């Protein structure tokens, strides 16, 4: 299991850099951190580890409203709601955020964007391989 | 040389593109009649021939390879069963170089 | 002259293929199966004979609305009424049924696209020539 | 034209095809007749020369709207209405019928896609020729 | 068709398969199932014969509409109606359900695609000849 | 004919499945497994038969609407409705759920695209052939 | 399947990355774990298989809407509802949440990603081979 300290750090990290997160139970955000571990590399970027664990768990949180309410109905997980309206009273109407070019599901939130800048600057996004001979 | 044979035989070929001939039955009368036309076009043409296709349901296409290089591999395999047997290429080809006078006459005396 | 039993049989075989045209006068049927007869070839599908040419028949009929009523106004057969509404009472929205795709005025109706099919599969759709030497 | 019985089967055919010309005046009937019959060839059909005839003067006669008829202004030959209402009693909206890309101008009403459906059965759509001596 | 039992269950697994056929008379059944009889082989399947029968005169009947019954006028095999609305009373408003823009003829309704999907599996949708002699 | 046990499992996991299937008779769903059986191959993944011939069935039945009631009316095979409304009740408007662009007809409903993923598991969507000599 | 805890954990993990399952029957959760186990490699993960059975079946069941309970009719599985008002006192319109033009099947959940980029940090995306002997 990873270090509990460090766990800790992650969520707390993540709780100071999205406010908006104080208000939802411990457990879920313990979840997606253990979630979001099993994809960050530790040898890559060990001096700032929790940093980017934290990046990529609010990431993997918020790719396409992954995390929603603890009683919020299902069927809301496949299709979205546009618009709606009363009939005298209000109306609202929706929309994405940005539209991707590219298909690589990283620069798709600002979470990813940032999590790619730091990999790119602290090790690269390339691969060289050669045989064992 | 059943493979260099074979690679002359095979070095054009023609292909005729027919939209909906999947339609038609097997080994009933419209094949055999739709076959049987091929051929006897394919017997008419030629040079100073020419034939007749359709513009919307119909195609004609060549697809043509070249051969060369293979007398000279049949030659080096030829080499190499006379320097495998041990005797001389005139007495086991049968051939005269011709670009010499006398000199195969130390190649007899070899042998 | 065409065998008049055989006009018969393929007027009463488009008569049950298609029931809407029980009402409509034999001797204007009659001219479109002669008119059809022109362009249907004989020793091709000899033993469907009646089927096809009724088939081809009723594809010439149903082209573009070519067949309209005896006492339809003229002006009607080069305009068409896309639409048209009474003020209070109803109103009514009309379209084309299918887009073509190759301009070859066969697969435009579905009778015709029927008898595509039967002239690929009897015969087929080939047509392969040479010199008479 | 030759002589008058030919004329006589050519009408009586288009007002067969068409119930709708009954009504129009013989003397334009006959002028739009001996005006197609220009286009078409005689010698190439030889046995169904009355119905060359009558479907390229049907087609002919229906292109863009030529045989209005008399009191129809002269911008009816120019310009085409879309749209006309009355009040608040009625509408109406027209539109085209056929769509004509192809500019072949035979292709643009069903008498001239028969026509050269016939065309091509009993002579055919090429022309190869060579020069003289 | 070579006999009646075959007629009797190829109708009754279009009965089967579709249950609102079981309303529709027999005789146009027959009819249809007669007359879609022409395409298929009976030496391909040799097996499922009668399902190939059935599901052929199923797409067969409904390629644009043809099996439209009895009192539908003759306008309604030309085109089609998108909107129709009584007054202040109700709407409704039709549209296509499915686009064919491979151009198949086969490829229009799900029967047809069965049918391909069937016919692939016994034979294929191959045709490799070579000339006789 | 196919194991009656194998009929009877396939039909209960095709109910599980979807449980909106509980309410069909089960005359119809055992048509349409017998259907579904003339595609799936047997040796190919003997071990899990049953959970791919469900599929298949599935995937048939919901093509395009393939399956309807037993009370629905014809004309709305060929026909959709893509909205309706009553004067001052209710309205409402439909939509396709996906949109294909492969034409393969297998990757058009989730459990075809199911049913491929299994099948190239397994065994593969691969096929390499020569001559018998 | 081997054994039932696994199974225990895989939908605890379920219900813990989304709390709407809570609510769902169990069994219908046993039997979409359970098919969806047929996909996903256990010697391929060997340290996160429960995250990954979780994550497939989390994108396996929301693809395009296959979970939808009891009482849904049939014509929710073929088309979507887009829009839905009660007279003049509330409206509300709907839309798609994913454009998945690539046609992977598996970006077109955020599930579906996450699972895709596990496996290529665990084993990889490629399949290289070469012939035997």
């Amino acid at each position: 299991i990873m270090n509990q300290e460090t766990l800790i750090a992650a969520v707390e990290q993540m709780r100071k850099l999205v406010p908006a997160l104080r208000k939802v139970p411990d457990e879920t955000l313990y979840a997606w951190v253990e979630m979001a571990e099993l994809f960050v590399c530790q040898k890559t970027f060990k001096d700032a580890y929790v940093k980017a664990i934290a990046l990529y768990a609010l990431h993997l949180a918020f790719l396409d409203g992954a995390l929603k309410g603890e009683d919020e109905d299902l069927e809301s997980y496949s299709r979205r709601v546009t618009s709606f309206s009363l009939s005298g009273e209000f109306s609202q109407t929706f929309g994405e955020v940005t539209k991707n070019q590219s298909g690589n599901m990283m620069l798709s939130t600002p979470w990813g964007k940032m999590f790619e800048q730091l990999k790119a600057r602290r090790r690269g996004r390339f691969a060289l391989m050669t045989g064992l001979r | 040389e059943s493979l260099a044979t074979q690679i002359l035989r095979r070095k054009q070929q023609a292909v005729w593109k027919v939209k909906g001939l999947a339609e038609m039955c097997d080994d009933d009368d419209a094949q055999y009649a739709a076959r049987l036309r091929l051929a006897q076009v394919d017997d008419n043409s030629g040079v100073g021939r020419a034939i007749g296709i359709d513009a919307e349901t119909e195609e004609y296409d060549v697809l043509n390879s070249d051969i060369s290089g293979v007398p000279e591999f049949l030659s080096s395999k030829m080499d190499r069963i006379v320097s495998l047997s041990g005797i001389h290429e005139i007495i086991i080809k049968n051939k005269n170089v011709g670009g010499v006078s006398a000199s195969q006459n130390t190649a007899l005396e070899t042998f």
